[PDB]
């Protein structure tokens, strides 16, 4: 249970983690794109653990984190939702996108 | 195929239609029918989480199924014996489903037959 | 009729024109070379038929039924170049093409990291702003009364001077930058 | 922690893992791995956190509010009971209002928790969801934007007297 | 170092990626026949299709009158 | 430095939010819901060693 | 700027036709105000009504994004006819055939859609036989109601 | 289908790149010899998105038509599909004969040149990912539906032999 | 932000929660329902006559 | 709120007597102090108001609007010290102290527990806003525009008063603690139909409504910089702080009587942004689209469901920042350019970028982009729209569509594109701008993660 | 990627291009030889010839451009203008 | 290899307002974040209690945090 | 930066089907100069392309080499 919700929020936090690198730089990145490459294959592999762990269990979660807005009956919460189509879409997802960003550091080199 | 074509450009009063069937009594020609039998009872179906339309007359086989793969982690292509059985499994339940429409159309056919003997007679 | 130098377009033009939109349009239609090239021959023949017609209304009227012809047998997306207007790579660079007074608003800090291109910039400044009012001279004695009649610019006829209104076509900048 | 009572849920039956193959699952060497690394300095640095703690111990307390007269038992127009009335009935509302998300809480749980099988399961929390979404419907729906304890005293009123026609009907 | 372009002649190839283009076209028809040589059901079928008309009366409960 | 990236970009965001996960977000109730383990017949349940009796005897057809 | 530059009201003696036509740089001929019909257009011109992406697209033009020139009058519809927008190049189709032909497509696939809904395909088969009256708990039944017993038999 | 059509929209960005970005098919050609692992993997893409046994794009296409094909659905969506399976078949190997065979009619300054190490290494996992990502799905996710097994042989072929028609 | 963010339970929106979590706890316990369809007593409250 | 009061009418002095060129600084300086020691009205119960005196009480309505107004002075004051460079400094003072005496009737406008000292402070508003755009100004019509924007607003408000009037002839007193307990059913008939328009009409016009909002694209492209900020982020919120507090008093006549006006509103958002769609101004622009928002908040007072009431007061000050926001942005490119006109300076993204990405912030919080307060509380007036009719969503949905059509409409036309040729003026951004355009956006960013103190006085 | 084209590359490869020409036999034109007088061409030679330019260098000339060009050397002087060669 | 001049607008003052941004957000952001994390290491929560018999709590005694009950 | 062009005077168009256009101009009565432009599209490296089927069965010997010896040794450790 400490390990599902801590590796689908840890690669959340991961791939949001080059944004607030990139806002806050003072000279020219150095192999940023690079940066980006490498940080999405570890997230990549941090989402395919849980993969296999559903595949062998069967586990879902459900994780409301931060209680955000009651008005009144309703209650608006950070919730994730972590079932068959999350765990079967991420790794699908991050893998494409590790491929289409080498071929795009390739493509896009002039500008 | 050839029922639809038999239905839509032949006669519907003769071809059983998929929305109502059985129309005949099943005690109606048949001597002392059986009943199917369940293996899996209704508390192992319960705490087994299968799917309601997973939940057929042979989910025993899936039941069996899914243990052999959950406890075969990760050779995912071990144990393919228990999902090649539950496919003969539903296999011989559409055959079952096959044999009760071919008995629905002969039936209605029946009843055609004999209407139109009695109007032969009359 | 909207020509940069004429006011109008003549006949030969006119004929020109058309044979140059019939024969991309069919390389359009047929993929391959070796048919594109007989069928080329072909429009080749039909046109030099008709060359020698000294008759002028009989001109006119076969260009309009050559145009006719045209515009029924076109294909309905034909071949761009891709620097062509209608093209996919059409004005894509046009997001990198900073104009050069911009290097006027720089900073001195980020100004002395390139001297001598700036002292270049300074003495083309210095070549502008000493052959401007020469060349305006030059234009205003030269323009015809009533205003020019067309939008050719007269070239550079002394010695020392350079043609008028040179700055932002030789300053343009590059295709690729 | 938390309340059982209030926030129940049954007791969980984790069956034992019997493995077949001979092949490790690598799910066993992560959690070993998460087990060594990163459970015990987390453990090791709350410890110390908790520590530090239990030096300075300082309670903070819940509120309590007694009973005011309600607005059946203030004169018309008299300002000093009504606001009392009011402001009694405001925090009722907003009570209520929570009692009626933990029962959607409670009802949320429960469908998440028993799967598939959610449909014959969770009987009991769709019935009680449906009691007080009754309740809170018949006691504070349609009173408006500039809702207030009079408001809802006539809604009730009307309430009862439509009950009472009806049962007069039927009698 | 780098691949020098030509004018109007066949380009300059390398020798690893004609290699590799072979090793991945090798390897594509190596899982499709191997597949086939194993599986073999998806494609012409799992099971047996009866015929509908080839059920006998008495099996299907038809009263003979 | 090899494996700066393995450790400020992955350990010390994994001890912060399980940190924050076991101390802060499991403290409130029905935060964390999880689906329950799926039992079968012939299993062992770990919490009080309740044996499921296995299925009846299969009518075999093959 | 200065007051005799800016649009008045509408010209009625020739000699206004023709300061308005000198103040919108243009000849008299090709002045062509909008009809006084008291919709508030004024002197302003009528141009020929056509988008800019028919504006010759190799010349040196002074607005190479909108195909303009400078001092050249505007359209009273310029906002609507530039290439971010509305286009009236001439199409290789004339345009009612391609609207029939586009309503025909539409009207005959959507009525065949009806008309295979009304006739459906199946395959030759019974209802499926689900155990324990149906699934009457597992649908969500009440326990307290007995079902109606509905029972399956084998052929 | 999000493997195999990021793949083929790698390689024909590959090939447009090779052609000093020029994206018409109708100045194209002769290059089976020219960029050989770009037409390895345009092949195996269109052979997947096509529904060749035992690729991605069988363990899911065929699955689907065979459901569509045995069910209480609408018979002109079922021979629309049909139709446009057909289409599909048509337009790819329509890319794969213009794109890439016959002779070439691009300009004549060649720099054809595709040996840069990160355009080889993606083209590689997208084109592993394209020949064995749907059966390690297909095999590792759990049942949810019955599959439908019992049909008759003229159902079981037809995505085949419409594929090949 | 720090001020906004540390505000004393602001409309008492906690408060509400917990007080709750305290009624449940009692009704619960002795059978009670959750909720009563009738905010104000019914013994204590006058109907005009009809 | 005697602790508030007291600095505002103190900065008249700081203003007064401060040296040579050091009132900018000094006013910027203690107008922000004031901007800091006003969240101490975040003392907020979920059943009490905070009552004060006898005279000043703060609800959880007031409070985000107080709030609003003692953060915009500072930006106000930042915003026209560029245009007024050249004047003189007793001029200068002069428009110093119309921004504060306007600040400080705003400021004791929200918290007047009378009906008649708010409205005496809502008609107090209007003199030095008339003075600011008719001396302060920059194009003719400005003369034009002080007469539309004020004989619209007296003659909706010059009725409303003999009603108030009548209700201190009726009830025994206006106050609004007391009315709270004291209101009574108001019949069908004639007489309370008429004092209905009477209480409402100023509350349209001063929102305003469309149909009557014609004073509104009049006043907002002739006036300055600091009075198009006031007109849009302030001024038009004090027509629905009077529809909250004298909808109590007008019930129940309202459900039949809400339907016209509700009708007109519907309609005319559509109409104004479909003007949006056409503009050849950028200040007409965004006058239009302020509005079209405020039509869509007085849909949501009059049908007065709490939903509704929580996308009304999230609505207003969301739409009160971004139009502040796009105002700046404006106000920085005709300084830029000297002219109003969209199609003049376009592709400004490939000169300055950084204004680009303002552009582009602001033009995403025009369009309601999740999980932001506009979207928050367009969403809720959608939902309790919807609650009223199921027709309804429609008029809302298409709208959505045309905001979506105008507001990257307005980014494309001056961000993207080539660049214009004989423009060469096009100086790089100054710092005092992007301060500008930053303490404009980031208490906007930061509200979407606290959303609680902006949904009014029944969260 | 687009390598780049000096004076003497266009130079010969217009040079070229004209020399496989058949109308044009290649013992008698030079870079500065008109198509009209020197070389006596048509019309319809000279569009084919500038189109033929046209797909070897892989960009369009408008008409307006195409008319006016004649020589070969005016033919190197368009497109080193245009293609901002010897930079 | 034979390199050329890019042109491209002046992003000096850009980049000193983002850098101006930068530090005078983070010069009291840093003290802030450094202070909570000291109170509530250091100083810590508070607990629930009932409220003892003959005692009357204080009104900053309701609230949790150290800082809501400043 | 020097890019030396191959000899003008091999492009004959010898073996291609720009001799087959030729001779249905020269019975039509024809003549076609651009052929010899063309006539490096059809000779050289690029001549005799691959057809369709066998761009479908590229590397199907080595496909079907491999097939047939995992073939032979899963038939050799199943005994
Ligand atoms: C890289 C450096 C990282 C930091 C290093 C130093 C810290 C190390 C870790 C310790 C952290 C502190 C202890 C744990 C956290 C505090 C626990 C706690 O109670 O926190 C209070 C709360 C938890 O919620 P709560 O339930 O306590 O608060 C509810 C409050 N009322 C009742 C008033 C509503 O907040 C957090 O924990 C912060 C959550 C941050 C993550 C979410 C960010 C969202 C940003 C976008 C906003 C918009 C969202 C829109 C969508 C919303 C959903 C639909
Ligand atoms: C109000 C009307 C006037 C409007 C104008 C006002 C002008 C003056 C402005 C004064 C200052 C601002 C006041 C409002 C402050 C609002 C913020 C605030 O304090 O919120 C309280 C909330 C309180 O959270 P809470 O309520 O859940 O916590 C319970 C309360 N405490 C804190 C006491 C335990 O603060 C937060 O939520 C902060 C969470 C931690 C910080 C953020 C972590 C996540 C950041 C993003 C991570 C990456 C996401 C993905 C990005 C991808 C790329 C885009
Ligand atoms: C998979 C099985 C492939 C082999 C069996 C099908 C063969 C086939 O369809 O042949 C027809 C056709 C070639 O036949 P034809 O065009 O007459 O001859 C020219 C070159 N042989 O076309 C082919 O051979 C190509 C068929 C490719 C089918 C791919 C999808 C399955
Ligand atoms: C029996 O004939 C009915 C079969 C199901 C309905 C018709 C399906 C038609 C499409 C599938 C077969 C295509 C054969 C080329």
């Amino acid at each position: 249970m400490n390990l599902f919700s801590s590796l689908t929020l840890v690669t959340l936090i991961l791939l949001t983690m080059p944004i607030a690198a990139i806002n806050f730089n003072t000279h020219k990145f150095t192999n940023y794109p690079l940066y980006v490459k490498t940080t999405i294959s570890c997230a990549f592999i941090t989402s395919m653990i849980p993969t296999m762990m559903f595949i062998h269990t069967g586990q879902e979660m459900i994780i409301s984190n931060w209680h955000w807005l009651t008005i009144q009956t309703l209650k608006l919460s950070l919730s994730f939702k972590m079932d068959f189509f999350s765990m079967m879409f991420v790794p699908v997802a991050l893998f494409v996108t590790w491929s289409i960003m080498e071929f795009s550091m390739w493509y896009m080199h002039s500008d | 195929g050839a029922h639809l074509a038999r239905r839509y450009l032949g006669d519907a009063s003769v071809e059983p239609e998929p929305l109502r069937m059985p129309t005949f009594p099943p005690d109606y020609g048949f001597p002392e029918r059986k009943e199917r039998e369940m293996v899996a009872t209704q508390q192992e179906m319960n705490d087994a989480q299968l799917v309601l339309q997973q939940r057929d007359y042979c989910a025993h086989y899936l039941i069996r199924f899914l243990k052999c793969k959950r406890d075969s982690f990760p050779n995912f292509l071990a144990c393919k014996h228990e999902q090649h059985d539950w496919d003969y499994c539903e296999h011989l339940d559409y055959v079952k489903r096959m044999k009760e429409f071919e008995r629905e159309r002969r039936l209605l056919q029946r009843k055609k037959r004999r209407e139109q003997r009695e109007a032969d007679m009359a | 009729a909207f020509l940069p130098s004429a006011a109008y377009l003549t006949h030969q033009q006119k004929v020109l024109q058309l044979y140059k939109r019939a024969l991309r349009h069919l390389e359009s239609r047929c993929v391959h070379r070796d048919k594109y090239r007989y069928f080329a021959c072909l429009l080749r023949a039909r046109f030099d038929e008709h060359k020698n017609e000294k008759d002028m209304v009989k001109a006119t009227q076969l260009l309009r039924e050559a145009e006719k012809e045209f515009w029924h047998g076109q294909h309905p997306q034909p071949y761009i170049f891709p620097e062509s207007p209608g093209g996919t790579s059409y004005e894509r660079y046009e997001c990198y093409k900073v104009p050069e007074w911009c290097l006027d608003d720089w900073h001195p800090s980020e100004k002395a990291m390139y001297p001598d291109y700036f002292a270049k910039r300074e003495q083309w400044k210095k070549l502008r702003r000493e052959s401007w009012e020469r060349e305006v001279k030059q234009l205003q004695e030269e323009t015809p009364v009533g205003g020019p009649r067309t939008e050719a610019l007269p070239p550079a006829r002394k010695q020392g001077d350079l043609p008028p209104l040179w700055w932002h076509i030789v300053t343009r900048p590059r295709e690729r930058p | 922690s938390w309340d059982k009572d209030v926030y129940p849920e049954p007791p969980r039956r984790t069956p034992a893992p019997s493995p077949q193959t001979s092949l490790p699952n690598p799910i066993t060497y992560l959690t070993k791995a998460f087990d060594l690394l990163v459970d015990r300095p987390v453990t090791l640095v709350r410890e110390f956190i908790e520590r530090q703690h239990a030096k300075n111990k300082y309670y903070y307390y819940h509120r309590e509010f007694r009973r005011v007269p309600d607005i059946t038992e203030c004169h018309e127009k008299d300002v000093l009971c009504m606001f009392e009335a009011e402001m009694q009935w405001k925090r009722d509302y907003k009570v209520d209002q929570e009692i009626v998300n933990i029962i959607q809480e409670r009802l949320k749980a429960c469908q998440q928790r028993e799967g598939e099988s959610h449909r014959q399961n969770c009987a009991k929390e769709l019935q009680q969801f449906t009691q007080v979404v009754k309740a809170y419907q018949d006691r504070y729906h349609d009173l408006g934007a500039h809702y207030s304890a009079r408001k809802c005293l006539a809604k009730q009123k009307q309430r009862m007297l439509a009950e009472r026609k009806a049962t007069k009907e039927a009698a | 170092a780098h691949i020098e372009p030509r004018y109007r002649q066949f380009p300059q190839l390398t020798r690893s990626q004609v290699i590799q283009a072979e090793f991945f076209s090798a390897t594509m028809w190596f899982w499709i026949l191997w597949r086939f040589w194993h599986d073999s059901d998806a494609v012409l079928g799992h099971f047996p299709y009866p015929d509908p008309s080839q059920w006998t009366d008495e099996e299907l409960g038809i009263p003979p009158d | 430095r090899h494996s700066i990236f393995a450790f400020t970009h992955v350990l010390i965001p994994v001890w912060i939010i399980h940190y924050y996960l076991k101390y802060h977000v499991t403290t409130k109730p029905y935060t964390i819901v999880e689906k329950k383990p799926r039992i079968f017949p012939g299993d062992t349940i770990l919490e009080t060693g309740e044996v499921i009796p296995p299925m009846k005897e299969f009518p075999d057809q093959h | 700027i200065t007051k005799d530059m800016l649009p008045g009201p509408y010209p009625k003696t020739p000699e206004e036709r023709a300061a308005a036509a000198k103040k919108y740089n243009m000849r008299v001929e090709d002045y062509e105000p909008y009809p006084d019909d008291g919709m508030g257009y004024g002197d302003y011109p009528k141009l020929p009504d056509r988008s800019q992406q028919e504006r010759d697209p190799w010349y040196d033009w002074d607005h190479p994004d909108l195909r303009l020139n400078w001092g050249e009058p505007m359209h009273w519809d310029l906002d609507m006819y530039i290439r971010n927008r509305v286009d009236t190049s001439p199409t290789p189709v004339n345009w009612n055939l391609m609207c029939k032909h586009l309503f025909g497509f539409v009207a005959f696939m959507l009525f065949m859609f009806w008309v295979g809904e009304t006739y459906p395909t199946y395959q030759p088969v019974g209802p499926k036989q689900y155990p324990y009256n149906n699934l009457y708990l597992e649908r969500g039944g009440d326990p307290n109601k007995e079902p109606e017993p509905v029972v399956h038999y084998e052929i | 289908h999000a493997f195999f059509k990021a793949m083929l929209f790698m390689c024909s960005g590959s090939i447009i790149h090779s052609l000093n970005d020029e994206q018409d098919i109708r100045k194209m050609g002769g290059l089976f010899k020219a960029m050989p692992f770009t037409t390895t993997a345009l092949i195996i893409g269109s052979l997947a998105l096509t529904g060749m046994p035992f690729l991605t794009g069988f363990y899911s296409k065929d699955l689907i038509i065979e459901s569509a094909n045995t069910s209480y659905t609408n018979a002109w969506a079922l021979l629309m599909t049909l139709v446009a399976t057909s289409f599909t078949a048509i337009y790819s190997t329509r890319i794969i004969f213009f794109a890439l065979l016959g002779q070439p009619r691009f300009p004549t300054l060649i720099n054809i040149n595709e040996n840069n190490p990160f355009l080889i290494n993606s083209i590689k996992r997208l084109l592993i990912g394209s020949l064995f990502a749907g059966f390690i799905i297909s095999n590792n996710i759990p049942p949810m539906t019955i599959p439908q097994m019992t049909m008759p042989h003229y159902l079981k072929m037809t995505a085949l032999t419409v594929t090949i028609l | 932000s720090t001020f906004v963010a540390y505000l004393p339970d602001y409309r008492m929106q906690e408060w509400a929660r917990r007080e709750a979590e305290r009624l449940v706890k009692y009704r619960e316990a002795h059978g009670l329902p959750l909720m009563e369809s009738n905010c104000f007593d019914p013994s204590k409250i006058q109907l005009p006559e009809d | 709120m005697l602790k508030y009061i007291i600095p505002t009418m103190m900065l008249m002095p700081l203003t007064w007597l401060s040296k040579n060129s050091m009132i900018w600084i000094n006013t910027t300086l203690h107008s922000l102090l004031i901007s800091l020691t006003s969240l101490l009205l975040l003392n907020q119960f979920g059943d009490n108001s905070l009552n004060f005196s006898l005279t000043f009480f703060s609800d959880s309505l007031s409070t985000p609007l107080l709030i609003l107004t003692m953060w915009l002075l500072p930006l106000m004051l930042m915003a026209s010290q560029h245009h007024l460079s050249k004047e003189n400094l007793a001029r200068k003072k002069l428009f110093i102290s119309m921004l504060i005496l306007l600040q400080l009737f705003l400021i004791m406008t929200f918290t007047a527990t009378e009906l008649i000292f708010f409205y005496i402070m809502f008609e107090a508003t209007l003199v030095p806003t008339l003075i600011i755009i008719t001396r302060w100004g920059n194009q003719t019509e400005r003369l034009n525009a002080g007469l539309y924007f004020l004989f619209y607003t007296l003659a909706g408000s010059l009725p409303l008063l003999v009603a108030l009037i009548y209700i201190q002839n009726t009830m025994g007193s206006l106050n609004f603690l007391i009315l709270q307990y004291w209101v009574q059913p108001m019949p069908n008939s004639w007489s309370n139909t008429f004092m209905w328009l009477a209480c409402m009409m100023a509350f349209m016009v001063k929102m305003p409504l469309y149909g009557l909002h014609l004073w509104l694209p009049k006043a907002h492209v002739e006036a300055p910089i600091a009075g198009s900020m006031v007109l849009a982020a302030i001024l038009l919120k004090l027509g629905g702080y009077g529809m909250m507090r004298i909808t109590l008093l007008l019930n129940p006549i309202t459900d039949f009587m809400a339907y016209p006006f509700i009708m007109l509103s519907l309609w005319g958002m559509i109409m104004t942004s479909s003007i949006c769609l056409r503009q050849t101004d950028l200040k007409s622009l965004i006058a239009y689209s302020s509005v079209s928002h405020m039509a869509l908040v007085i849909v949501a007072i009059l049908i007065q469901t709490p939903w509704s009431y929580m996308g009304a007061t999230a609505l207003m000050i969301a739409h009160g920042l971004t139009s502040s926001m796009l105002f700046c942005l404006a106000n920085s490119n005709y300084e830029r350019v000297h002219s109003r006109t969209m199609i003049l300076a376009r592709g400004l993204q490939t000169l300055l970028p950084l204004m680009a990405a303002w552009w582009l912030l602001a033009s995403l919080t025009n369009l309601a982009l999740p999980p932001s307060i506009n979207l928050i509380g367009e969403l809720f007036v959608v939902m309790s729209t919807f609650s009223w009719s199921n027709i309804t969503i429609i008029l809302m949905g298409l709208n959505m569509v045309i905001t979506a059509l105008y507001s990257l409409y307005m980014l494309i036309t001056t961000q993207r594109g080539k660049h214009t040729h004989h423009i060469n003026n096009i100086l790089p951004s100054f710092t005092r701008e992007n301060a500008l355009m930053s303490l404009h956006m980031l208490p906007l960013l930061l509200l979407s993660l606290n959303p609680k103190i902006i949904l009014g006085p029944l969260y | 990627d687009a390598p780049p084209l000096t004076l003497e590359g266009i130079k010969d490869r217009v040079l070229y291009v004209l020399k496989l020409y058949d109308k044009i036999d290649p013992e008698k034109l030079s870079v500065n030889s008109h198509f009209m007088k020197d070389l006596g061409l048509d019309s319809l030679d000279q569009v084919e010839i500038i189109m033929a330019m046209e797909d070897e260098f892989g960009f369009e000339i408008p008409d307006i451009d195409a008319e006016k060009l004649m020589c070969p050397q005016e033919i190197v002087d368009y497109i080193a203008d245009k293609k901002d060669v010897y930079e | 290899g034979k390199r050329l001049f890019i042109i491209k607008p002046s992003g000096f003052y850009d980049k000193r307002f983002l850098k101006l941004l930068r530090f005078y957000i983070l010069l009291t952001g840093i003290p802030v974040v450094i202070g909570i994390t000291l109170i509530n290491v250091f100083i810590g929560e508070a607990e629930l209690a009932e409220i003892p018999e003959g005692y009357v709590p204080e009104h900053w005694e309701y609230f949790k945090h150290p800082i809501s009950r400043w | 930066s020097k890019m030396e062009l191959p000899d003008y005077k091999q492009w004959k168009i010898e073996g291609t089907p720009l001799e087959t256009v030729q001779e249905k101009l020269a019975a039509r009565g024809l003549r076609d100069p651009w052929g010899r432009n063309e006539a490096w599209r059809y000779m050289g490296g690029f001549a005799n392309n691959v057809s369709f089927v066998g761009a479908l069965l590229k590397g199907f010997k080595w496909g079907f080499a491999a097939f047939v010896v995992a073939v032979g040794a899963e038939y050799y450790l199943e005994s």
